[PDB]
Formats: C-alpha cells, structure tokens, sequence
C-alpha cells in the first residue's frame, strides 16, 4: 500500500493542486486516496468520510474548467 | 468491450540519475574557487595603486565585481541543483536576482570593453577617441540597465511544488505560465546573446582589419588575443543560447515533441549550463592577466 | 525525485477511441498550473498499461465520474 494514516482536520479544496485515486483489490482493502496540496504536503484521505468526499467533487468540478 | 491497448499515449516520465549530481557539485565548487581567487586578485591588483588607472581598468573593475558576485552566488545555486529548492521563496527571488543582474552585467561590460577597444584602435587619431573618458557613466548606466532587465525575475518568481519533480525556485505567472515564460526569455536571447555578439563581432572584425594592416611588432599578439576572446564568448554562451531556442521552438510545435527529445533538451540544458558557467572563472585570464601591466603589478605586489 | 530547470506537461497526446469504464483501476489528475497550461487525466489501465485522457472531451468526465463512484462504493 502507499497510505498509512489520515488527516482527520478538514480543509479548504482551493489548496489542493493533485490528486490520486487507487481502487482497492489484491495490493489493499481500502480504496486510498492521495493529495498534493500547495504548499507541498502529501495527504491521504479516508474515502468513507463526508468531507473527503465532497472536497475530491469540489477539486474535480474546478479542474474541469 | 475490448482493452483500449497502448498506442504511444503515454506519459513521458523524466529520468533521473546520480551521477550528474556529484559532478554537478564538484564543478560547481571548482568554479566558486577559481572565480573568487582570480577576481579577487583583479581587485587587488587594480586597487593596490592609484596610478595609472585607465579607462581599462575601470572596465576590468567593473567586470572583475559582476564576476565575483556571479561566484558568490553560485554554491547556492549548486545546493539547490543537489536537492531543488528548499530554501524559500525570498531567498529564490534575492538570488535570482542578483545571479541575472551579475549576468547582464558581464555580458553588456565585454560589450563596452570591445567598443572602447574598437575606439582605441580603428580611431587612434581622430578626434571621437576622445569619446571614450565616460567610463563611470557608461559602467553606472550599464548597471542600471541591468537592474531594469532582471526585474521580472525578481517579480514573477518563487517555489513551484510539482509532483514528478523536487520544489523548483520557477516562475508562476498564472496559469498561462508558460507562454509568459517563453516571452520573457526574448530578453536574455536578445539583449544577452544576439545584441552583445553582434557588436562583439563588428568592433573586433573592424579591429583586425585595422591591425592586419598596420607595421608593428606586436600586432600579432593582439589579433590572437582578440581571437581568443571571440572564440571563449562563442563556446561559453552560443551553446545554451541554441539548446535554449530549440526547446522554444519546441513547444510552439514548430518542431515535433516527444519523450526521447524532451530528455535530450534537458540533459543538453544542464551541460550547457554548466559549460557557460566557466566564464566567471575565464574572464580574468582572458582579460586581465594576458597584459603586460597587470602581470608586473601582480609581481609587485608580492614584494 | 530529480531536479529540473524546465517544468513541461506529463502527456504529449492524449486517447481518443472512448471504451468501458471497467478497465480502469488507478486515476490521477493534475489542475493546471504554472508547470502545464492544462489540466491533465492519466488512468492505469486493467494490465498495467498508463494513458492519458482528453480532460475536455465528453466522454472522458462520464468515465471518471464512473471510476470514482464504483470505486468510492
């Protein structure tokens, strides 16, 4: 896997520039999700939470224009 | 319900090695060394005595801090090539700021050097020699003009954090960034290569010219002098200025893109890099050590 | 991780023929930025195999918005 732990404080999309999606399968169990922000961090967010979910639509629905 | 297969539209991954790092680094410090002692013995050498103190040697001053600076300025530069940038954005502007103005500098000093000699010779006994006793304006203006040209470096620069690639001290002009990027670098391509060479070359041509039909003893050593600095300003910048257009016309798509060229350009851009560097170390052989008044004050200062 | 002084965009080209979501595993996309004037979509493949998407193209913002909700089940 490439994920250990997540970040459990929520935070605004704007910052995120990069983002990763990896389905789960024979490699994990948990879908993992991986974000570069602007400052440079690297994040793993939990899929099952309310907030990830709804930052990865927001970053999503930005990157299309 | 078929697999799409893979048919060239792949991610062109840049490679990465070790190696170019190390050498990278000793080149580096080799340079910051020689640099720092041989403009530091100009200094010295020029300084030491008030007397005599030509429109040369004004010029050489002016050219042996520009130098200097651009020396001092490099292991940082070294460091970050190690690692990439980790040092802050206003470290990256500050330094980038005075690498470009030094840069500038030294290039537009050996432009004044070649007029005044172009002044001194092909003129000798008319009346617009006497043109050339502006040395502190022509220096104070070529250095304000300097400072005007490294201004959007200082603006339009700080920390890019990319993924496939360390933190770089880049520009970030918005999200056209890139074609901003590629006007900006007319500047350095128009006044740093083609106006200085262009001059450089006529002042000199006419130079010879002048000198190949003269009498006396010593034209010979002034001709291959003025070759000299002719070829060392070709072999130190004509190359990064053609690796520097050809990545241009790449990504206008006047020529094809791919992965093999791109990585190519790249290994082509450091090496030139590295290679136009030397100048700082070059420039007071080059320019001052090969005459007969700095020689004998260098020995006599050792007194 | 390397160091370069030119930052250039991960895909040349990108994918035209559109096929089932069900091949894709992996997504990655990129916003623009001062490194690509482009936002950039690269999908893993079932077999291994990288591709780069239109992210403009119709097509390509069904399959992702697909990929994600099967995978976020």
């Amino acid at each position: 896997c490439q994920c250990i732990k997540t970040y459990s404080k929520p935070f605004h999309p704007k910052f995120i520039k990069e983002l990763r999606v990896i389905e789960s399968g024979p490699h994990c169990a948990n879908t993992e999700i991986i974000v570069k922000l602007s400052d440079g961090r690297e994040l793993c967010l939990d899929p099952k939470e309310n907030w990830v979910q709804r930052v990865v639509e927001k970053f999503l629905k930005r990157a299309e224009n | 319900t078929l697999p799409p297969f893979l048919l060239d539209a792949a991610p062109c991954e840049p490679e990465s090695l070790e190696i170019n790092k190390y050498f990278v680094v000793i080149i580096y410090a080799l340079v910051f060394l020689l640099s720092l002692l041989g403009n530091s013995l100009v200094m010295l050498v020029i300084l030491y005595s008030r007397v005599g103190r030509s429109v040369t040697d004004v010029y050489l001053l002016n050219l042996a801090l520009a130098d200097l600076l651009f020396a001092l300025t490099l292991p940082i530069w070294a460091a970050s090539k190690v690692n990439g940038w980790i040092f802050g954005t206003f470290l990256c502007k500050v330094v980038s700021l005075l690498k470009e103005v030094n840069f500038y500098s030294g290039i537009l000093l050996l432009a004044c050097i070649s007029v005044d000699r172009y002044l001194a010779i092909v003129h000798a006994t008319r009346t617009l020699t006497q043109k050339r006793y502006l040395v502190k304006f022509i220096c104070l203006s070529i250095w304000g003009l300097s400072l005007l040209l490294a201004l959007p470096v200082l603006l339009f620069r700080r920390t890019v954090y990319s993924s496939n690639v360390s933190p770089a001290c880049y520009e970030d002009m918005g999200n056209n960034t890139a074609n901003w990027r590629m006007l900006l670098r007319i500047l350095p391509q128009s006044f740093g290569f083609i106006v200085p060479l262009l001059i450089m070359l006529f002042c000199y041509g006419f130079t010879l010219r002048t000198l190949f039909k003269a009498h006396m003893g010593q034209k010979h050593r002034a001709m291959r002098v003025i070759f000299a600095v002719v070829l060392i300003f070709l072999l130190c910048w004509l190359p990064y200025n053609l690796v520097l257009l050809a990545d241009t016309l790449m990504r206008t798509q006047v020529i094809q893109e791919t992965c093999e060229r791109r990585n190519h350009i790249d290994r082509a851009l450091d090496a030139t890099e590295i290679l136009g560097i030397l100048h700082s170390c070059l420039n007071p052989l080059i320019y001052a050590f090969i005459g007969q008044k700095f020689r004998h004050g260098l020995l006599k200062i050792l007194a």
